[PDB]
RNA sequence: UGGAGAGUUUGAUCCUGGCUCAGGGUGAACGCUGGCGGCGUGCCUAAGACAUGCAAGUCGUGCGGGCCGCGGGGUUUUACUCCGUGGUCAGCGGCGGACGGGUGAGUAACGCGUGGGUGACCUACCCGGAAGAGGGGGACAACCCGGGGAAACUCGGGCUAAUCCCCCAUGUGGACCCGCCCCUUGGGGUGUGUCCAAAGGGCUUUGCCCGCUUCCGGAUGGGCCCGCGUCCCAUCAGCUAGUUGGUGGGGUAAUGGCCCACCAAGGCGACGACGGGUAGCCGGUCUGAGAGGAUGGCCGGCCACAGGGGCACUGAGACACGGGCCCCACUCCUACGGGAGGCAGCAGUUAGGAAUCUUCCGCAAUGGGCGCAAGCCUGACGGAGCGACGCCGCUUGGAGGAAGAAGCCCUUCGGGGUGUAAACUCCUGAACCCGGGACGAAACCCCCGAGGAGGGGACUGACGGUACCGGGGUAAUAGCGCCGGCCAACUCCGUGCCAGCAGCCGCGGUAAUACGGAGGGCGCGAGCGUUACCCGGAUUCACUGGGCGUAAAGGGCGUGUAGGCGGCCUGGGGCGUCCCAUGUGAAA
């Protein structure tokens, strides 16, 4: 259970637009604009105060529908990002944002999440000659994030590829739309993936 | 190793052989504390050269006989009186007891 | 329910003949011996230091007696009829005994 | 007796023999008396060979008795040299 | 032993495989009842007792 | 690189302080739902009981026949035997059974973890050095004659071989006696006297292969002992006579009351004895910031047991799971005279319980054993299956798409809300179809170098057409608790202290956001809920880290034992402190 189904259903639930739905999603409202208020039936029935645990428990969770995973395994992966020394926080968030699916989508290949991960875990992408499925693969500064033979002559992919040329990605991320690779660059950061999260609460609900 | 260690002479009494009070001592596994601890041991004596007090080094040595585990070696000193009189008060206190 | 480990106890059963016949002829070999140093006898008494030494060594030689062991019985047999020999006399004739 | 024996590990189907000193009484994965190598039947990475000649010779020649894919592994490795 | 709570039958036998609590009143309480056990099947028509009061996960005809 | 509290005593405050949960966790369990794979884990209770199949053998390079074999010699030929001689049951013999397997029953214990003495030991198939391999005589199988018994198999008897067995030897030598020299716990040499050694088999035979003899150092594990640590009760205080000691014997591989003889009165204790209850121990494992507290299953070493026992035997070693002998206990075969047995081994059966599996497969890897090997077993191991029982990765779609459809809940009838969710178009293609396809495997073995270095031949895959590759390829499972405050998320009928929910205040007595139903929404999601059991929170048995005037708490107050901690100055000693070097602490 990986959620799926209405997806920017929980774009206006936070009321904080989030893309994640591809191009409608993306240009006149994220399932957003249009009812911006926080579903359900109450919604335009006036909120709280969200106790301060909570709404930090509320940031982590918007830390995951930034991702499109389920809790357990996002989870596990915090441990492994609070233990191994270095800067936590900003560890824990670029770290997070390694992850296979989301570099084939910040990349450009992919438009969201979904179809990101459909593509990637379709075994339809290609790392340092070895074709490679699994979204959760966490990649390292120093590799080469190609796409499949048979997934040239395509068409989706011809979509993605068609709507890229002419844009900014990362830096951390080299762009060769000739070729159909894409360098998995330097680490990237808080100020690489600059967005709306607080990876301080998130952590201390995590950090209990 | 052969470890050795010291103690006071304790009774002759027995025939070729004498029991020996010897001392070790150790702090506490959480609570500090240095801590006294006393124990008695069989030293060996095939001539009864070692009296009442007689405060000797004392050692380890092949099984001669029954829990007459050990033997002894060399002296250290004599005029033991007050130390194993207290000794002596500590059999005392343990007649000075009872549950009838 | 079958199996050669009937094999096993047979032999066995052998061994323990081997073992209590060679071991009572040595008991008894050695009790004539310390009977004969007992009185003070030397010459027949020491003869059977002989054939009782030789006989401790078929021991310390087969699965019998045995080495460290065979030297102890040994060894407390020729030891203990010096000691009765001299009780009361002066062999003459050694074997097992020097001088 | 004291012998020189291999050992598998790992886990599910990626084994690899540990070159160990053992008398035949500890068992496979029971013990060892001393480790001085590794062979990898599978061939996986230039891992999957290692051995020291040194204290092979000395259990040689103290007394130890080695087992057949040992035999291979002097075969290879060239611990059966003497040299000249 | 009390029950897990709507739905009375047990003739005498039942299996109140015993869980464990107590409630104020019945000095004790402690050691409750399952149903769906050897007999008693929770309570009829069920949405989220579901886990101890029987009754599966029913579903109609649409 | 490491720490959050919350409700709970009142008319309100603040402390004292138990309760409770928010939390991490399991070899689990149950209820609800149930797709794939890898890797794990799977009687925690009866240490009750067991049907049938398999669990330890090999060796004809140790030795003689029966009998299945063949050339067929002898027999003029016959009967047939027997000279040569594969196979197969055995015998004598050689070696394993003391390794691999397991459970907590025992075990307050040098048993275990640990640091060492061994001048108190032992050690074979293995390495190194040595001196050697003369000769004799016998014995019982197999076989043949005959009795018993349903079976068990027992019984008198006459033969055959040997590496079986003993006898004089030969002495590199070891043993003892005492003599003497070094040592200083039975550690080392020498001399005098006696002691004993041997096995041959194979062949290409005059050499080699597998092996006999007696001793010295080592490679390996175990023995005994030592230092220290190893729970709950004081309502378990005195204890004990082999008991503390000694001389002389027996014992054993070794000292030792382990035992005997004899004699002297000690040994343990409030530093917890003795007594009883609970538990086998650890490397490590969960948890707290740590301190610690609890925990000991697969795995690694150490122990104990073979339904309870007692016991020797045998061996290098055992008091020996598939060796044995007697009582016991229980089950079974029986012709009721006789007799047989040990799944705490691998599968399962029954009981018991809340719950704990498949009587599948290969010796192909690797390992034990025996053989010179080829080899034969191996329920070790190496692999398949079942269970979300634990962990990790995972698909059930993407994308577009209404100021927003039917259906459904509220409603102030304005609308709201469900839900871009579906419908409606495109793409991508779980499983499913085909064809292909292993890693695990190169040593042993055959051959030249000498059999050394090495060099070439070549065998061998249970898992399994499985892993996977390439082609074809359908939008393809979704449930679980909660929704008062803790603790994030509420409107609507129901019901009228009735049914009900409950970890804590407790909630409902005609108008319940707490119970049931629903619309929706919170957390999670192949899982979720529920109880069971362990640390924290608990600074709520506190060393860090409290206390004690009224909250629980100064012994009524004096006394001294022992005990605990002790003024000022100088110097001598180095146990605690301390530091360096170091040994170990394995691996996991």
């Amino acid at each position: 259970g990986r959620y799926i189904g209405p997806v920017c259903r929980l774009c206006r639930r936070e009321g904080v637009k989030l893309y994640l739905k591809g191009e409608r999603c993306y240009s006149p409202k994220c399932a957003m604009e249009r009812r911006p208020y926080p579903p359900g039936q109450h919604g335009q029935k006036r909120a709280r105060r969200p106790s301060d645990y909570a709404v930090r428990l509320r940031e982590k969770q918007k830390l995951r529908r930034i991702y499109g995973i389920s809790e357990r395994q996002f989870r596990n992966l915090f441990e492994e990002a609070s233990k191994k020394k270095g800067v936590t926080g900003s560890v824990f968030l670029g770290l997070l944002e390694s992850r296979l699916d989301n570099v084939v989508y910040r990349l450009g290949f992919a438009v969201s999440r979904r179809q990101a991960r459909q593509l990637v875990r379709h075994g339809h992408i290609t790392v340092n000659g070895r074709r490679v499925d699994l979204p959760s693969y966490r990649v390292r500064p120093g590799d080469e994030i190609a796409v499949a033979e048979k997934s040239r002559n395509l068409e989706l992919i011809r979509q993605n590829l068609e709507a890229m040329k002419g844009r900014k990605v990362g830096p951390w991320l080299s762009l060769d739309v000739e070729g159909m690779k894409g360098k998995f660059l330097r680490l990237p950061d808080r100020e690489d993936l600059a967005l709306p999260v607080n990876e301080q609460l998130v952590i201390e609900f995590y950090s209990r | 190793p052969k470890k050795v260690l010291t103690g006071v002479v304790v009774s002759d009494k027995m025939q070729k052989t004498v029991t020996v009070l010897v001392e070790r001592q150790f702090p506490h596994p959480l609570y500090g504390k240095v801590i006294k601890r006393s124990k008695k041991y069989l030293a060996h004596d095939p001539e009864e050269k070692y009296k009442l007090g007689d405060v000797v080094e004392i050692i380890e040595s092949r099984p001669i006989s029954k829990r007459k585990r050990f033997r002894v070696l060399r002296l250290v000193e004599s005029g033991r009186m007050d130390l194993v009189e207290k000794y002596l008060i500590r059999r005392q206190n343990y007649q000075s007891l009872s549950k009838r | 329910r079958n199996l050669s480990a009937l094999k096993r106890h047979r032999q066995s059963l052998k061994r323990r003949l081997r073992n209590k016949a060679k071991k009572s002829a040595i008991k008894t070999l050695s009790k004539k011996a310390v009977q004969l140093a007992q009185e003070g006898k030397a010459e027949e008494a020491l003869k059977i230091m002989r054939k009782a030494e030789s006989l401790i060594d078929k021991a310390a030689k087969g699965s019998t007696l045995h080495k460290n062991a065979a030297a102890r019985r040994k060894s407390r047999l020729m030891r203990k009829v010096r000691q009765l020999l001299e009780a009361a006399g002066a062999p003459l004739i050694g074997g097992g005994l020097s001088a | 007796m004291v012998k020189i024996r291999l050992a598998r590990f790992g886990s599910k189907h990626n084994p690899h023999y540990r070159i160990v000193v053992t008398d035949a009484r500890r068992k496979r994965d029971g013990k060892y008396i001393e480790k001085i190598g590794y062979y990898d039947p599978r061939k996986t990475t230039p891992d999957w060979l290692k051995v020291d000649v040194e204290r092979a010779r000395y259990w040689l020649s103290v007394g130890a008795q080695p087992t057949d894919t040992a035999r291979r592994l002097l075969r290879q490795a060239g611990v059966f040299r003497q040299e000249a | 032993a009390y029950i897990p709570g709507e739905g009375h039958n047990l003739q005498e036998h039942s299996v109140v495989l015993i869980r464990g609590g107590r409630v104020k009143d019945l000095p004790g309480v402690r050691y409750h009842i399952v149903r769906g056990v050897y007999d008693a099947a929770g309570v009829k028509d069920r949405k989220k007792s579901r886990s101890k009061y029987g009754t599966k996960k029913p579903k109609e005809a649409a």
